[PDB]
């Protein structure tokens, strides 16, 4: 009907998945045991859960997700959480060996003998489903293992199906922070392998997330609980269109068909304006005009790219909760009149607006307050070229000194890909300025 | 880590050589025909060593001879950790004995 | 019903008969006297495979002792269980052994074989249906060999339809004490192999090596060695008396083990022998069981099969097992050393799983495998026999007793035929 | 008399029949484990039509099975037991409600007294069930239903719970020993009366049983358990001397066995009538009479 | 009526007989004591139990089975176990000597003087039998005893009764796991002696059962408590149609007529789809579509033969529980249209569906599930000839060297029959080849 399959590959995807499904169960009112209260919504798998959970004759809402993990520690922990009876046993595919930060170790030595099992899972989901709109793949680029095995699974799913969308989130490598030094290598390898197969790859950065945290959450020492909670609420917002109803509606297929301009370039950015705390929402007040202004304030976006150093071309606004369309269209018109912003010629129309009436929900004991109006903002602009500029004048030095290539070649790799990736990236940036200019 | 041999007492095993003691013994028999199997003890003050013997009995039946060679019978009052061998200091008229 | 009657021959047939019967009695809870003290229902139920049942609950061991010098018989008599043995079975002669195979085979036995045959057929009639008889003797030991050769020769025609299981101690290659031992061995082996179907080969040196290795006790008695060998034999005996999935039959083992008419000589090995601290330092897991189980050092028969390979193997395990672990260990051992077996028959391994544990420790096992691991033994005896015969020393005694060397020639001929057959089949 | 089986897992009422001897059924099963209409609905329907609940299968009832009027009289003990265990949907079996029902009437006290008095003539301290049900229906004006009368009989039953004594068991023992040629206990009992090893009084039975097994005493282990039960105490250390003296057959008569037929069964011949086999056989007044109103006599 | 006779020949047959009978007594409520309390299921000895019991004038359900064995050990343990009192006293025929893995030992030395007793017993059962559909015989090829005795019994009952039915189930020796180097000998002997009387024989493998047990049932140290209960479930599944009623039914005569194409070739394979443990059943989903997909999954089978190495000519569905024809036909049509399966052109349809409403039943202290939808798979293919090539080349070298032949010549065997065996096998070989040819 209207459903998507969730895949989480990794170290990098386990905690965010934990948070997001906790929010899902909380908001639909699932008890972490799995069933409903005396209210009558258990059925033939067709009610609001029919999009996310496979509640079957057993009466338990079963998530339609698979986690695959190379290092069994964290997956044992997640099974030793509380929602274990909720989750499906062999949808929790665990291994015994890490990919050890090596792109080619992940992609070649260990991955191939796991793709059979993961394919078996996904096909036994593909038989039961009927709508199969697409997948939600969670991984990273600064991942020790979320890189290579993820690339391989992407390749197999692309070659078997080219008839469904492919949505990717990513915690992007930090621009100036690098926990790993194999980060640039395996990251660019992932990028150049995935460019010709990815439908919509989106990014977000931990440093800017923290910057928001101590800016307006009034949290100078947040945590993962908080970071993952924020990202989970973001994805909840983007799936609200599927779950609830509304006046005018858009779908992820519309997202793809209406945000990417050309071939190749499909990496936009996202934001959520009303990030405030209990007392803040208490004796303050939000409204459409200032949520627009805040969501387009240059710092509020979660990547360090200055819009005045770039030029806008596409924007999709998702408002959720109560709102009238008058102020919406009026405020976006005023922003059109704004003189600090920059629109390229190609897009006299560039605003895809989508409304859902249902208010966003809170998590108990968490940080975010009650929300009356909320917005997810998805913008694409030329600005992000500087990040790849950074990555290339980083990687060039390591290649000049042929650093750390011994590991990869000893486990059996050759210069070909290492050379190719640099001009793949170079083609990417050159296209960036070619389209940015007029 | 590495074992070693135990110790023996030359005082015990050379001073009172082949000092032997004899006794008469009666038993309880299942068969009513064995009421008077007069048996004989023999004790050696060499290793607290015990042996038991049967004299031939003329025309009364049962063959005589030896029932058991010299034996280090561990005392029934000697636990598995403590190997007493029925120290002759206990033997007295009409004593209580259980061996094998 | 199937049952077995025991024969103990020679002055070490005494050795082992004493130790073996006392071990089984302790396993079955029969007191040294005989009054059964029933504590294991199953063994009470199937005691008949070895024992008749008498009044009041004592059980004669259907075993017969043969010797020549009454002193040894009286010593075993004096043993803690000579009372549970039989004045009935206490047949014996008056002569001196002279440690003389020739005299034993022709002079001394000529007035004892009659009576012992009477006794054995008496017992055979007394019981319903034997599987056969186990005979414990020595090949190097003089009178044990002299008796046993003739005894098996006659019982061969007496019953051509039963199990003539034989147990023999191999002379220590380093020393035989008795210097005519190679002569006795060459004399005996001919009739031994000619008449028997299954023969156990054991040597004293390897048991001493075990005592050094895991017993580590440094003060051994031949009695401790007998304790070991009694457990060894009990291992293959437990199958018949016990329930559960297991092919118990000795004939089953024979048809699963013996590839050719004239292959009879087999070599034992056994399972956890617990060391100084291994009691609390050893985890009893099928991996480690098989690990020690198939090891060169723990083998105690003749000589390292490192030089040769294994023709075929069979293994029985006492305890609560399942098939998957023995199965997977079979896979691993086959894939580990693909060469170390003969290609002559792939999957040359047999398994058996007795449900009943021993009394005190959880898991045990018995190993028995036929290999090219007797070549060095009889080539050794070949060089010794040739070197001593080339000058025909120590032979006037045997001339006086009534021998000649044509039988020596044919004996060494048959033995070299055995060498050639082994070499041409495997090599 | 028809098997109507209520399957609580599917609400279906199976109708099966047993063959009788020289009569006109030759039938058996009638209704393949099927949910069946309530006999109170239409052919034209708008709302969810109803079906037979478990609310109305009370003892002594009327029912229709799609046409045929069935009447229901008797019940089995296991059904009774499950009946009283949980009474939320089964208030019938709860006897205290009948206690209040009969407690409502007061004037009839002395009248019940003399009626029941004249019912008896010898004061034998039992009473026939037929008379009991008749007099109770009378005092209820024919307003009581079968089930609660059954339950109250069950409660204030006469107690007649017995088992076979040692007489059979010892007789069978004697005759089995006769069969097993090992009749002579001279071979066994004398051996035992020696083999008592460390004894002053009595002995653990774990010794007698094990020595029996050792000696291969001819008997089945089931009878071994039975007799060991019949001769035991708190510690299971009986006087073995008298044990053996009595198990010996130096003085005994010799009975023998009947058929294992099917007469006192409930597809064969006992009574198969309106007082079908019999629920509780006999019952006594005075307890129930006191519980109702038995005052101004003895303590009350 | 509808009643059958069971033969349990050998060490192995008699135990799984005990296990399956322990199954049988439960689903009709028969107690380990063999008498119910006051309630009534008794009558003219004529009702659902009458298929396998005949509760006579003493109200005791009597198995319609026979147990013949050579070594008295296990017949003793079952004469002392929990069910000896219900088992009929002298039906349980015991011997005193083994068969020693020699075929001719059971076929010339022992089986002669016991066949009289066993035939007398089966005739004094056949008299009280009325319908007598047939005989469920359990032997085993590598049977440490039973092969030779089973050959003789089967051939004599075939020749004396050439009109009734014969069905053979037997644990088949493994492709690579060995308990007897002599197993090829008696395997080929039994085959070349039985292929001309056996109506249909069905083979399964212990390793395969184990592999299932630790892939899905999650049993890492099974025994055949577990796996015998599985096979007992299988036979109960095939006989549920006999026992109960329903929409449309199936019979062993139909099996005989419609599974086997030609004479000689009568060797199908058996499977059970929804093998599943407690928690998987509890909180997952089952339906006709996925259970059919699973039962046609190539690794679920009990003999290692690759269907892409084979080709199908017949299939029988046994749908038990709550299943309905619409989804039945939809699933089978989708399976047909799927291209992995490669049916021969002989039978444009290759399917025989059978229905029963009554759900399968669990057993105390067991592993099976509260399954509402079960389906038994009985399919005949062409993948199996690889196994017979396997056996003949496993045999040829060892015969060429003639190991152990002294045993057989000593007990009175010659070599003409051993010669004849391999050309019988090659006949079956070229037959499978030719029927595959098209
Ligand atoms: N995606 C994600 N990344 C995080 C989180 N916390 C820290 N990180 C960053 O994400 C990276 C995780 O990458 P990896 O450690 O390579 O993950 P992996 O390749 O799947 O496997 P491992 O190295 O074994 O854990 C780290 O380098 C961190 O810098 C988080 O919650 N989610
Ligand atoms: N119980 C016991 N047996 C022993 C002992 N030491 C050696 N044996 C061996 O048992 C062997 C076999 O003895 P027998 O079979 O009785 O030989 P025999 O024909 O009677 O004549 P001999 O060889 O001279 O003894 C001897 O040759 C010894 O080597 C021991 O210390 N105790
Ligand atoms: N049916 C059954 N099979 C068993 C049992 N225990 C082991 N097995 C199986 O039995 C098969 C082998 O049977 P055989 O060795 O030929 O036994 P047999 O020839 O009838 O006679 P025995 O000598 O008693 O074993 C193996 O494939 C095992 O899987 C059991 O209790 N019941």
């Amino acid at each position: 009907m209207r459903e998507c399959i969730s895949i989480h590959v990794g170290q990098a995807g386990v905690q965010i998945g934990n948070a997001c499904w906790e929010l899902y169960c909380l908001e639909h009112g699932i008890q972490p045991d799995g069933q409903m209260p005396s209210d009558k919504t258990i059925g033939g798998g067709d009610d609001s859960f029919n999009t996310f959970f496979s509640e079957t004759g057993a009466g338990k809402h079963v998530p339609r997700a698979v986690f695959v993990d190379l290092e069994p520690t964290v997956v044992d922990e997640v099974r030793t959480g509380t929602y274990r009876q909720l989750f499906h046993p062999e949808q929790l595919i665990t291994g015994k060996e890490d990919a050890a930060n090596n792109y080619a170790r992940g992609h070649y030595t260990i991955g191939k003998e796991i793709v059979d099992l993961v394919l078996d899972r996904i096909r036994k989901l593909a038989d039961l489903c009927t709508g199969l709109q697409g997948f939600l793949i969670f991984h990273s680029f600064g991942g020790g293992t979320g890189s290579g095995f993820a690339s391989l699974l992407m390749e197999r799913l692309s070659v078997d199906y080219g008839k469904k969308s492919k949505l990717e989130f990513a915690i992007y490598p930090a621009p100036q922070v690098s926990t790993a030094v194999v980060e640039p290598y395996n990251s660019i390898l992932t990028t150049h392998t995935t460019l010709e197969h990815s439908d919509c790859a989106f990014m977000v950065d931990n440093e800017a997330i923290y910057d928001i945290c101590r800016r307006n959450l009034d949290i100078e020492r947040p945590t993962y609980t908080n970071l993952n909670r924020l990202i989970g609420q973001i994805v909840s917002s983007i799936t609200a269109s599927l779950r609830f109803d509304g006046a005018l509606n858009v779908d992820l297929t519309e997202f793809q068909t209406n945000l990417v301009p050309y071939p190749r370039i499909h990496f936009p950015l996202a934001t959520y304006a009303p990030v405030i705390s209990a007392e803040k929402a208490y004796h303050e007040q939000l409204s459409v005009a200032e949520i627009t202004n805040a969501c387009f304030e240059p710092a509020n976006q979660m990547v360090k790219c200055d819009p005045r150093h770039g030029k806008y071309m596409a924007c999709c606004m998702l408002y959720r909760g109560d709102v009238v369309p008058k102020d919406v269209n009026a405020a976006i018109a005023t922003i059109k009149t704004k003189r600090t912003i920059q629109f390229v010629d190609w897009c006299p129309t560039g605003f895809k607006v989508g409304i859902n009436y249902q208010p966003p929900t809170v998590v108990p004991g968490g940080d975010l307050a009650k929300v009356q109006r909320a917005v997810c903002m998805l913008s694409n602009t030329t600005a992000i070229a500087e990040a790849w500029a950074r990555l290339d004048h980083k990687f060039d030095l390591m290649y000049a000194k042929r650093a750390f290539v011994h590991w990869y070649v000893g486990e059996g790799m050759e210069e070909g890909e290492f050379s190719e990736a640099r001009e793949d990236l170079a083609a990417l940036e050159k296209d960036y300025e070619e389209v940015g200019v007029d | 880590l590495i074992p070693k041999a135990p110790r023996k007492d030359v005082v015990k095993m050379l001073m009172n050589d082949n000092k032997v003691l004899r006794y008469l013994a009666a038993l309880e028999s299942p068969i009513p025909e064995d009421k008077d199997r007069r048996f004989v003890f023999s004790y050696f003050l060499a290793t607290d060593m015990i042996s038991i013997f049967e004299p031939p009995v003329r025309n009364s039946g049962i063959i005589g001879g030896k029932f058991l060679g010299r034996t280090k019978v561990v005392k029934s009052f000697s636990p598995v950790d403590n190997p007493i061998y029925y120290s002759p200091s206990d033997f007295f008229i009409g004593a209580v004995i259980e061996v094998f | 019903m199937r049952e077995i009657v025991h024969l103990q021959a020679g002055q070490c047939g005494n050795q082992i008969g004493a130790k073996f019967w006392e071990v089984i009695s302790d396993e079955h809870g029969i007191d040294p006297t005989g009054t059964y003290h029933g504590d294991s229902d199953l063994q009470l139920e199937r005691i008949n495979v070895y024992y008749n049942e008498a009044t009041g609950g004592k059980y004669v061991p259907r075993a017969v002792l043969v010797d020549l010098e009454p002193g040894t018989m009286d010593s075993v008599r004096s043993g803690p269980f000579g009372q549970i043995f039989r004045p009935d079975n206490f047949v014996f002669g008056q002569s001196g052994a002279g440690n003389n195979w020739a005299k034993g085979h022709y002079t001394e036995g000529a007035e004892l074989v009659d009576s012992v045959l009477d006794v054995v057929r008496k017992e055979a009639e007394s019981c319903d249906c034997l599987q056969g008889f186990q005979l414990t003797h020595s090949l190097g030991g003089g009178t044990g060999s002299g008796m046993g050769t003739l005894l098996i020769s006659k019982i061969r025609e007496e019953y051509p339809d039963r199990i003539m299981n034989t147990f023999s101690v191999v002379p220590s290659p380093k020393v035989s004490d008795t210097v005519v031992e190679p002569y006795n061995a060459t004399l005996s082996v001919h009739q031994l192999v000619e008449n028997t179907d299954e023969t156990y080969c054991i040597d004293n040196e390897a048991l001493y090596d075990i005592c050094f290795r895991t017993l580590k006790l440094t003060t051994p008695t031949y009695g401790d060695l007998n304790h070991l060998v009694s457990a060894t034999m009990s291992g293959v005996t437990t199958c018949l008396r016990f329930p559960g999935q297991l092919n118990a039959d000795l004939r089953k083992l024979a048809v699963n083990m013996v590839p050719f008419p004239r292959l009879h000589f087999f070599m034992p090995g056994f399972a956890p022998l617990t060391s100084r601290g291994s009691q609390q330092y050893r985890a009893l897991t099928v991996p480690e069981l098989t690990q020690q189980m198939f090891d060169a050092k723990n083998m105690m028969a003749a000589c390292d099969p490192r030089h040769g390979r294994y023709l075929t193997v069979a293994a029985v395990f006492r305890g609560r097992m399942s098939m998957k672990e023995v199965d997977e260990q079979m896979l691993n051992v086959q894939n580990k050393n693909s060469s170390y077996f003969v290609e002559w028959i792939p999957n040359n391994v047999k398994t058996a799983v007795c449900d009943i544990p021993p009394r005190g420790l959880k898991m045990s096992a018995t190993f028995i495998g036929n290999s090219t691991a007797i070549q060095e033994l009889f080539k050794r005896i070949s060089e010794q026999f040739t070197a001593m015969f080339r000058r025909k020393a120590f032979l006037h005694w045997y001339t006086g007793e009534g021998m000649d060397e044509m039988e020596f020639t044919e004996a060494e001929s048959n033995m070299n035929d055995l060498v050639s057959e082994y070499q041409q089949y495997q090599d | 008399i028809f098997v109507i089986a209520f399957y609580l897992s599917d609400d279906t009422i199976s109708v099966f029949e047993p063959i009788e001897n020289n009569s006109g059924n030759a039938g058996g099963m009638f209704l393949k484990r099927s949910r069946v209409k309530k006999p109170g609905q239409e052919v034209f329907k708008s709302e969810f039509s109803e079906y037979i609940k478990a609310e109305e299968l009370y003892i002594g009832a009327t029912v229709n099975i799609n046409g045929y009027l069935f009447i229901l009289l008797n019940a089995d003990e296991y059904t009774l037991n499950y009946m009283e265990n949980n009474t939320d949907k089964f208030p019938y079996s709860n006897f205290e409600l009948a206690i209040q029902k009969l407690k409502q009437e007061k004037s009839k006290s002395r009248e019940i007294t003399q009626v029941f008095a004249a019912a008896d003539y010898n004061h034998t301290k039992v009473v026939p069930y037929n008379t009991f049900r008749d007099i109770l229906m009378s005092i209820t004006m024919g307003k009581l239903i079968d089930q609660e009368l059954i339950t109250i009989a069950r409660h204030y039953r006469v107690p007649e719970i017995m088992d076979p004594d040692l007489a059979y068991l010892i007789a069978r023992a004697h005759e089995k020993f006769k069969k097993n040629i090992f009749e002579n206990f001279d071979m066994f009992i004398y051996n035992c009366v020696y083999e008592d090893r460390e004894k002053k009084g009595v002995l653990p039975t774990k010794d007698i049983r094990r020595m029996c097994k050792s000696s291969r005493l001819p008997l089945d282990d089931d009878f071994l358990d039975c007799l060991l039960s019949r001769f035991e105490d708190k510690d299971h250390q009986i006087n073995y001397e008298i044990f053996f003296s009595v198990l010996n057959w130096r003085m005994n008569p010799t009975p023998d066995l009947q058929a294992p037929p099917y007469l006192k069964e409930k597809c064969e011949d006992v009574w198969v009538g309106m007082p079908s086999p019999i629920p509780v056989k006999y019952v006594r007044y005075l307890d129930f009479l006191i519980d109702v109103y038995g005052l101004e006599d003895n303590m009350l």
